[PDB]
Formats: C-alpha cells, structure tokens, sequence
C-alpha cells in the first residue's frame, strides 16, 4: 500500500476457503509436506501376478 | 442426553438430536464434532437416527434438487432397536431410491 519494495520475509502464504483464510508461512507449508528422508523403505515383496 | 429431534412423538424418537440440516458445511461443523467428545450416557436407538434422517431429506430436499442422497451409520449396536416399522421403512427407501453404506466399530466378529 506504499509501493516501495517487499522482501521475502514481508509476505505470507494464504488459502480462502469458504467465508474464511488461512494464512502460513513459506517454511510452513514447505514443512507440511514431509514424510521421511530420501531413499526407499523396503515394504516386503509380491507377486509380479497382482500389479 | 436431551431430544432436541425435528420430530419426537411420546417415548419413541428419544435421545436422538438431529445437529444439522442439509447446506454447505464449513469449518462450524467441523469444529462441532471437534469438540463433543461429550458421551451424554443415554442410549436408546439407532434406527430411529436413520429414518428421522431420511424422512428431513425428504423434507429439506425442496428447492435443491440432489443426485445422490447418501447416509452413513456408525453404531455399537449395543443397545436393543426397535421393531415399530421395518417393511415401511424398506419402502420408503426404495420410493427414495438412496442407496446407504453401513460402517461399524472394530467389532466385525495382535497390536491393533
């Protein structure tokens, strides 16, 4: 609202839903999306009849 | 614990509380069955739960044509049910043509 010049840090992330927003940080929806580390987990093995 | 039912005749319809009608649900809602882990130690019925929600469908279905009328049961089926109308009942389902799925506790017959 003055012009100016925003930095990365000056912003946030939003979703609307509904009649209603939600509002994260960039760290925190990066965050949201982690399960483990890199690299597989054997889940034992199966027939190459059922895939 | 109480009835506030739509419609409670007498001793039948009890201890069933319809919370909500049929409009776009929002974050109310899912905070309501966030916060009643209330148990409200009064079991009576289920089948009455299903037919007292058919029967606002039917209702409440003015205005706002659906496609698919759904309804999910979730019971113990600890408590004694009610044999007041059971062919009525499969009547007016098929006159409905809704097609409802039936889930269940744990109980279907090491760490789990």
């Amino acid at each position: 609202s003055t012009g100016g010049l925003l930095l990365p840090s000056d912003t946030k992330r939003s979703q609307i839903y509904g009649s209603r927003q939600i509002i994260l940080e960039k760290e925190e929806t990066e965050e949201l999306k982690r399960f483990d580390d890199p690299g597989l987990m054997l889940m034992g093995f199966k027939p190459l009849v059922l895939l | 614990d109480g009835t506030d039912n739509p419609l409670s005749g007498g001793d039948q319809y009890q201890n069933i509380t319809v919370h909500r009608h049929l409009m776009l649900p929002d974050f109310d809602l899912l905070e309501d069955i966030e916060s009643k882990i209330q148990p409200g130690s009064q079991q009576a019925d289920f089948l009455d739960a299903l037919i007292v929600s058919m029967d606002v469908i039917q209702h409440e279905t003015i205005g706002k044509k659906f496609e698919k009328r759904h309804i999910e049961i979730f019971t113990d089926l600890s408590s004694r049910f009610s044999k007041s109308q059971l062919d009525i009942i499969i009547h007016s389902l098929k006159k409905c043509d809704i097609s409802l799925q039936f889930f269940l506790p744990f109980s279907l017959g090491g760490p789990f």
